[PDB]
């Protein structure tokens, strides 16, 4: 037995089997998309406008906006998300999930826990002083108002993923960054327009071009992180043989990598989220036990040694502060890599034995330079690094990505340029293969 | 007029695919295309300045079994070889 | 313990894969450029996008406070 | 047709051999031998370039 | 000689291609020249070794003739005998009557 | 899939979104 009986009662979105074409799957993540934006741009019911300073951290990962209706975002779903990780992970629960029945039960109780975050978190929000006043009937609506655009999301991502193009929760912090930069440079309170206001003014201010700076450089890094050539060709082919002709061969190639390691630093990051988030909640209204505060963020604690130290320009005042919390978010990077190998992975050993049954055939060529074992290995040279192996690596590029410091965040930066690579060949991916497709490389 | 760089020029390519490619074109034991003759020497010479293999053992076999490259034609083969040497180092790739 | 080992080798093989993987070019940065320009185009669309919306949505936030 | 080079001397056509007949099997037909060419037409002035070496030995007599 | 060239306003002669004009983007050896879009014919496809398959019979440019066609000349429509020779670091055609490259 | 008995069209959640919307943009702005 399980959680069964409010679990049916979860509301889940209706799939269709019917034509959903690529015109209109794109224009499906575009209603999302402006729904999304719009919840950004819309301060929630509270007769307080007073509201005291934010939480730089949270907004970033949590593809939120604090003061907005979507000022816990993607937070809760992450948040549930790592928990499941955590208990099936470390075989706490051990969970087989090959099954459709423990599949379909790690995600249909995380998204129950998922709807049980959101309101957690919500609580935990304006009990941590987000909002300034604790009025118990006003907080009490607040509550309300700001989980249920979580909820929102939850759904409104289960539309992207079955009407449309990427993921929701991948759209939404992608979103949340990329409009973070061009309003942060260019908006009504555009640092490039401080900046060159500054040239003008006659005082020059590197400091309002220093965020500038900082973005250009952590996306150059970024980018640059997956370009490398590997290659393989074993596939054959031989169709109209003669070298002029054409061509005589099945012509599969990478060039890029790491690919389902990306989850895992999405987590780890998150986790530390929840810390600065949770620590500061229990702290005014409770006992310091993750760390003391004060000026809004933490000052003290495990919650410090744990904060990112990025905004605006490097923090070299510290030296220990950035060594412990570098090794922290590597070895928490490196344990939701492990979780994301003892619950939901990639494989090699059997993708090496998928394509040889056939190579291409002219007709008439019948393969076995391919051999379909004798190649699981070349699997299980190139997978991983996609589940763990630069989980330490993007923890690692992540954190300095926050040294250096940048403008919607260096870390957001570094999931949101990932993010919109997946992403952005979808919104062109459909176009060729549809006059049946271009083919010869099995 | 003490070595030539005529057989430093023996690079002609590595064997691949299926089943001896293993440790075969990897590791120790490396299996390529080298010149026609080899020569065992500034074949086990060029990749001791490259390696500084002195090379486990130098081997070669000019590569046999039946025409193709048009096997439904006629096919020709010319032929080539396996260096089939045993390197005695493989690690400074 | 060995698995710290292995784990350890298993860096060092895959780094050595990216040595040989290194004079296939990588090209020069044009494999490079061409990530970093349809990221660079991609979170273009979805900032402008969320420009045009939250710049002016909040000139009306503020004029009508 | 008539149209090319400027002629080479062979205290320098030495170095020429060396890059392109030695070291070039090492980097591209080595990597002839690895493909990836898209640039098809860069490897046959690996050939062609210092098969204009020994012509502007016999022809010039090294000049 | 080469008393014509890549710079032919041609109009074809040969039916279902005549009485439509445009330059010559590139010059076929074909008996045959590449002009802008009368080239154009069906072509279901083909399914034969290397295609996409598509969904239908799309269109592809092949161009059109060259015994049985005429060019836009100085100001004519009409040939009125074509030459090659005509001056400077250039080699061309010229007309005879229009006297002149075109 | 997911063994939620619940069928839910997306135009459903959409217009729930839409109307969240417009009641708090109006519940909190255009103060009257």
């Amino acid at each position: 037995k399980k959680l069964i009986p409010i679990l049916e009662k979860i509301p889940e979105v209706e799939l269709p089997v019917k034509e959903i074409t690529f015109k209109e799957k794109l224009k499906w993540t575009g209603i999302v998309l402006v729904l999304y934006f719009i919840m950004g741009c819309i301060d929630v019911y509270t007769a307080g406008a007073q509201i005291p300073a934010i939480f730089e951290f949270w907004q970033t990962i949590t593809a939120s906006r604090i003061g907005t209706l979507i000022t816990l975002g993607i937070g809760p779903i992450v948040t549930a998300g790592i928990i499941m990780q955590l208990l099936v992970g470390s075989g706490i629960i051990q969970m087989d999930l090959s099954i459709p029945e423990n599949r379909a039960l790690f995600q249909g109780c995380q998204k129950l826990l998922s709807i049980i975050m959101c309101f957690v978190e919500a609580v935990l929000f304006v009990g941590a002083g987000a909002f300034g006043i604790l009025t118990p009937l006003l907080a009490f609506l607040v509550i309300i108002q700001i989980a249920f655009g979580s909820i929102i999301l939850i759904y409104l991502d289960e539309i992207v993923s079955k009407y449309g193009i990427g993921s929701g929760i991948g759209l939404f912090i992608a979103a949340g960054v990329s409009q973070t930069i061009f309003v942060g440079a260019l908006g009504p309170e555009g640092y490039l327009w401080k900046f060159l206001n500054s040239l003008i003014q006659g005082v020059p201010n590197i400091e309002y071009i220093a965020p500038i700076i900082g973005t250009i450089i952590v996306f150059l890094m970024v980018v640059y992180a997956e370009c490398m050539r590997r290659r393989i060709v074993v596939n054959y082919a031989k169709r109209q043989q003669g070298r002029r002709v054409y061509a005589a061969q099945s012509t599969h190639l990478p060039l890029k990598v790491v690919y389902v390691s990306n989850i895992p630093v999405i987590l780890a990051a998150a986790l530390f989220a929840n810390i600065q988030l949770w620590g500061l909640a229990l702290y005014r209204m409770g006992i310091p036990i993750l760390g003391h505060y004060e000026g809004g963020r933490a000052v003290d604690g495990i919650a410090y040694y744990l904060s990112t130290p990025y905004g605006l320009s490097s923090v070299i005042s510290d030296p220990i502060h950035a060594i412990v919390y570098m090794i922290a978010m590597i070895i928490t990077c490196v344990m939701f890599g492990i979780f994301w190998v003892e619950t939901t992975g990639l494989d090699p050993k059997s993708m090496a034995k998928r394509i040889k049954k056939s190579g291409a055939f002219v007709p008439g060529i019948r393969p076995g330079e391919q051999t379909a074992k004798y190649i699981e290995h070349r699997l299980k040279r190139y997978i991983p690094p996609l589940t763990v192996m630069s989980s330490a690596f993007v923890g690692f590029l992540a954190t300095i990505a926050n040294f250096i410091g940048a403008l919607g965040g260096g870390t957001g930066v570094l999931l949101t340029v990932s993010i919109v690579y997946r992403m952005y060949e979808q919104l062109l991916r459909e176009k060729v293969s549809e006059l049946h497709p271009a083919i010869a490389k099995l | 007029m003490i070595r030539e760089e005529r057989l430093l020029k023996v690079l002609r390519a590595p064997h691949v695919s299926e089943k001896a490619s293993t440790a075969m074109e990897k590791s120790n034991t490396i299996v390529l295309k080298v010149a026609k003759d080899a020569t065992k020497a500034e074949i086990k010479a060029a990749v001791q300045k490259l390696f500084e293999v002195e090379v486990e053992v130098v081997n070669t076999l000019v590569v046999k079994g039946k025409v193709k490259r048009h096997g439904q034609r006629i096919g020709r083969r010319s032929d080539w070889k396996k260096a089939y040497v045993t390197l005695k180092e493989g690690q400074n790739l | 313990t060995k698995g710290k080992a292995t784990v350890a080798f298993a860096r060092e093989a895959r780094t050595e894969v990216r040595k040989v993987i290194w004079p296939t070019r990588k090209p020069t940065k044009d494999e490079y450029l061409a990530v970093a320009k349809v990221t660079a185009l991609g979170i273009s669309l979805l900032g402008i996008i969320g420009y045009i919306i939250h710049v002016p949505a909040t000139y009306i936030k503020g004029i009508l406070k | 047709m008539k149209a090319k080079e400027l002629r080479e001397k062979s205290v320098e056509e030495l170095n020429t051999e060396l890059l392109n007949l030695l070291r070039e099997q090492f980097n591209l037909r080595m990597q002839a031998a690895s493909g990836q060419l898209q640039q098809s037409h860069l490897l046959k002035q690996v050939r062609r370039d210092v098969a204009r070496v020994k012509t502007l030995l016999n022809e010039k007599a090294g000049a | 000689a080469a008393k014509i060239r890549r710079d032919d306003e041609v109009i074809v002669l040969t039916g279902k291609d005549k009485g439509k004009r445009g330059k010559v983007k590139n010059v076929l050896s074909s008996g045959k020249v590449i002009v802008e879009g009368i080239n154009l014919v069906k072509k279901h496809q083909k399914p034969v070794p290397a295609l996409n398959q598509p969904g239908g019979i799309v269109e592809k440019e092949a161009a059109i003739q060259v015994s049985n066609v005429a060019i836009f000349n100085a100001a004519t429509g009409k040939a009125d005998r074509v030459g090659f020779r005509f001056e400077d670091g250039k080699k061309v055609r010229f007309f005879k009557s229009n006297s002149e490259t075109i | 899939e997911t063994f939620s008995k619940i069928r839910v069209k997306p135009e459903h959640v959409i217009g729930v979104t839409v109307a969240f919307v417009i009641i708090e943009a109006i519940l909190t702005y255009g103060r009257f």
